[PDB]
Formats: C-alpha cells, sequence, structure tokens
C-alpha cells in the first residue's frame, strides 16, 4: 500500500508548494504509484491549477518518497476569501500478472485537498467550527457554515457519547454554507467533525429557543 | 500504531483472483457464470460503527455496456464476458462507481475489519444465446478506492 499518512491536506495559499509523503507498505511487489488532482467535483484535472508531480513513479517494497503539489498562476483565478475543494489521489498499480484469467485489483486512496488562499490561513490553534450554528427545523437540524473553510461533519447527538456513535451520514458543508441534516431532537446538541489534522473533536451546543451556537 | 484510519492492510494489500474456466462448460448454458471467486480486504485500524464515517469503499474500473454494473473484459471474449463484483452481504452486485452498503456481511476481528468480497465472470445474454464465448484467456482490472471524509 502507498500510505497517506493522514486523512486530509491543506494546501497554504501563502506557499508556492508543499509536499506530500507517500510510501509502498508491501513488502513484495514494487508498485508504480499515480499521483493526480481531481475538482470539486472529482474530476481529474492535470492542467491545473493545482499540480501534482511526479504522475507516476516507482516505489520498491516498503520504500517512501514523495509527490509535490504546486500551482499554477491561474491559481489566482480561485475566490481569495474562502477555500477552494480538491482530492489528491494515490493510486498504486502493481505488476501485471502473467496468469491467466485474472481479476487484477489495485489500490487508491483518496483524501479531501483544501485551498487556502493566503488571506484565511488559519493559526495552527485556530478553531472555527465553533462558528457552526444549528437550527431546530421539522425532521432534523439546520447546520450553517458561516466559515470561509470547508467543514466535514460527522455526528450529530446529545452528548459527546451520541455523537461519535449514534448513527448519522457524515456531511460535508462548503464555505458560507448550510444545509438540513435530520435528526432527534437533543437538548444540548453536540456535534463531531473532523479537522486539519484529522482529529474528530466534538462541539457542544447551547440552544436559545430553535436557534443553538457553540457554548 | 494507531494513526491513519482504515487503511489496508499489509496482508490484504496484493489482491487478485483466479477464475478457472472452461468456455462451453461454462459460457454456453445457463447460469452462465463461473464459481465465485473470494477474495479478502482487510482495513487496519478500523472499527464497526465508524467505517462509513471514516472512510467510503469504491471498486471503480471500465464498465460493461452489455451488463451494466459488471467490469469490462480484455482480450478475446472483451464484450462477451462480464466480471460481477459481489458486496461483502455476498449476494449484492457492487457495481463499479457505487459504494460499498455498510453492514451487512463485515466482520469486525481485531482491531481490523474485514470485508470479504465475491467476484465472478458471466456472459452477455448475447454472447450466451449465441455461444459466442471462445476458449481463451481474459483479462479484468478494478481499483479498489479509499475515500476518507
Amino acid at each position: 500500500a502507498v500510505s497517506l499518512d493522514r486523512t486530509r491536506a491543506v494546501f497554504d495559499g501563502s506557499e508556492k508548494s508543499m509536499t506530500l509523503d507517500i510510501s509502498n507498505d508491501n513488502k513484495q511487489l514494487p508498485y508504480l504509484a499515480q499521483a493526480w488532482i481531481e475538482n470539486e467535483n472529482q474530476e481529474k484535472i492535470i492542467t491545473g491549477p493545482v499540480i501534482a508531480t511526479p504522475p507516476v513513479q516507482r516505489l520498491e517494497p516498503g520504500a517512501k518518497s514523495m509527490v509535490r503539489l504546486s500551482t499554477t498562476p491561474d491559481i489566482s483565478k480561485l475566490p481569495q476569501d474562502r477555500e477552494s475543494l480538491f482530492y489528491f489521489n494515490l493510486r498504486e498499480i502493481p505488476p501485471r500478472s502473467e496468469k491467466a484469467n485474472v481479476l487484477q485489483i489495485a489500490l487508491q486512496t483518496k483524501i479531501k485537498l483544501f485551498y487556502r488562499p493566503a488571506a484565511i490561513k488559519t493559526r495552527p490553534n485556530e478553531v472555527w467550527q465553533d462558528q457552526l450554528i444549528l437550527n431546530k427545523v421539522s425532521g432534523g437540524y439546520r447546520i450553517e457554515n458561516p466559515t470561509p473553510y470547508y467543514v466535514t461533519v460527522i455526528g450529530l447527538g446529545g452528548s459527546e457519547k451520541q455523537a461519535e456513535e449514534g448513527e448519522f451520514e457524515t456531511v460535508m458543508l462548503s464555505p458560507r454554507s448550510e444545509q438540513t441534516v435530520k435528526s432527534a431532537n437533543y437538548n444540548t446538541p453536540y456535534l463531531s467533525y473532523i479537522n486539519d489534522y484529522g482529529g474528530r473533536p466534538v462541539l457542544s451546543f447551547i440552544c436559545n429557543g430553535s436557534r443553538c451556537s457553540v457554548k | 500504531l494507531l494513526d491513519r484510519p482504515c487503511h489496508v492492510s499489509g496482508d490484504s494489500l496484493n489482491k487478485h483472483v483466479v477464475f478457472k474456466t472452461r468456455a462451453s462448460r461454462d459460457f454456453w448454458y445457463p447460469p452462465g457464470r463461473s464459481p465465485t471467486e473470494s477474495f479478502v480486504i482487510r482495513l487496519e485500524n478500523c472499527h464497526a460503527t465508524a467505517v462509513g464515517k471514516i472512510v467510503t469503499l469504491t471498486f471503480k474500473g471500465t464498465e460493461e455496456a452489455a451488463l451494466p454494473g459488471h467490469l469490462k473484459v480484455t482480450g478475446v471474449n472483451a464484450g462477451r464476458l462480464g466480471i460481477a463484483l459481489l458486496d461483502t452481504d455476498g449476494s449484492s452486485l457492487l457495481k463499479p462507481g457505487t459504494s460499498h452498503n455498510k453492514g451487512q456481511g463485515e466482520k469486525v476481528t481485531g482491531n481490523s475489519l474485514e470485508l470479504p468480497f465475491g467476484a465472478y465472470v458471466v456472459a452477455t445474454p448475447e454472447a450466451l444465446r449465441t455461444k459466442s464465448v471462445v476458449p481463451g484467456d481474459y483479462e479484468a482490472t478494478a481499483t479498489f478506492e479509499l475515500t476518507y471524509r
């Protein structure tokens, strides 16, 4: 396998490029590591504005290397006040099988790549997800994301435990956006999300009537 | 070590199934398919209730227009043979591009989560009616995609 040490990557628009670490985790077969970028709609884009190189490289068993993420000049065309969504893909192709009538299975990892304009650079300590707003609506809650970033919500409950367990189809909220998620009513809403580092914190909300905010 | 959830295990890292089939005795008369070949993908540092919340599992590959939801095969029987992928529930066709159905079939063994998948070769309804499938090799590829939320 070609290890993607984390679950997402943020591209600091202030930088001209950044590296992503990868590695062959199988101890037998050398792999062909394909790396490419897709846009918010998950369509491959090799032109730009975000680039991944090399597009392919050979990785010996248990070896490690990198993939360089860089931007073209047209990156400037993206909004400068909010994040733009991309996806980094790493597919590891194994040597063809000599056998006949075989189903070759290749592994591929797709992780979100957040393009963060220099203008919205965040303090390593900053927690903007506490700006999320929950509004009680028929059938569940209207979650609004007033921040300039994408927010992935993986749990909504009445306690820290219910948020981590309770059935919930994770959903992603685009910058300055909103959408409703079906849910039971909880006196003190607890919402779980995934942050820049893969940490899955839970937020405590206090509701003033039907409008809840983080305490 | 605890980091990077539900990553594919080193053991289930190199999966591939080998079908043992004969043209006339398997692809000329109903059912028109080979026996199910089973392959298992084990996800490490992965747990039950967290699966669908952390990662989505999909098989991508070129679809066989004549057999929707099946993989295209290469070689002389291209267009005559399709590869069916069976999800963990052991029955549902895991169509290419669609995600694996959370639940049924999955086995929570240890700190890991094994996914017992199945695959079988099948002839096009027309390739079967006409008995056009010829003795000869065929090959197919599929990509097991881990998409992290």
